[PDB]
């Protein structure tokens, strides 16, 4: 399996960073502003953050309660933001999880695909093997 | 031209912190004895 993970991890992490820098400077007025009751604030300060809350964000845990904790920006009528990063988690949850689940059960399928092949070619032997012997035996 | 500052700490303390393009107004509290009592509402005009 491990080595058929060759190219969607690439590709999952390549989405990581696009997506995680893109996010970088969208909520930037969440950590920086001067609203003196929040604690949520330090999730979008730093790079290194933004690449942990956008990993918590594909973990989906209390997605709900970072968009109340990030709700106390002042709200501009959510146009850009909010949807960006409301599809940003739901499409990488849904799509990376479906498509490692997807290949892992192809995995799987190809898996017994080349074992049944083997026990066929197995039992094509020995029906080749009973014939030769019936065969030899009538040699004699 | 070469123009320069001397910032004094002991006068004046920490500064705010503001950013670029941010429509910002000061915010001033009246101190009667030493105690917060009431928030400046007042027509007020800041200088350089």
């Amino acid at each position: 399996a491990l080595k058929s993970m060759t190219f969607l991890l690439m590709l999952l992490l390549i989405f990581f960073y696009i997506f995680a820098v893109t996010g970088v400077y969208f909520f930037r007025e969440y950590s920086r502003s001067t609203i003196e009751g929040l604690e949520y604030n330090m999730f979008f300060s730093d790079l290194l953050n933004s690449l942990v809350t956008v990993f918590i964000l594909f973990t989906l845990d209390h997605w709900y309660a970072v968009l109340q904790d990030i709700w106390k920006v002042p709200e501009s009528s959510r146009v850009f933001s909010s949807i960006y990063v409301i599809l940003w988690l739901l499409l990488g949850s849904i799509i990376f999880r479906n498509i490692i689940v997807a290949m892992m059960v192809t995995n799987f399928q190809n898996i017994r695909s080349e074992l049944s092949e083997e026990m066929s070619h197995l039992e094509v032997q020995y029906k080749a093997d009973m014939f030769k012997q019936q065969i030899i035996q009538r040699r004699q | 031209d070469d123009l320069i500052v001397f910032y004094e700490y002991k006068d004046l303390g920490c500064p705010r912190l503001v950013y670029y393009d941010k429509p910002w107004k000061p915010v001033v509290e009246l101190w009667k004895n030493g105690i917060v009592e009431e928030i400046m509402n007042a027509e007020y005009v800041i200088s350089e």
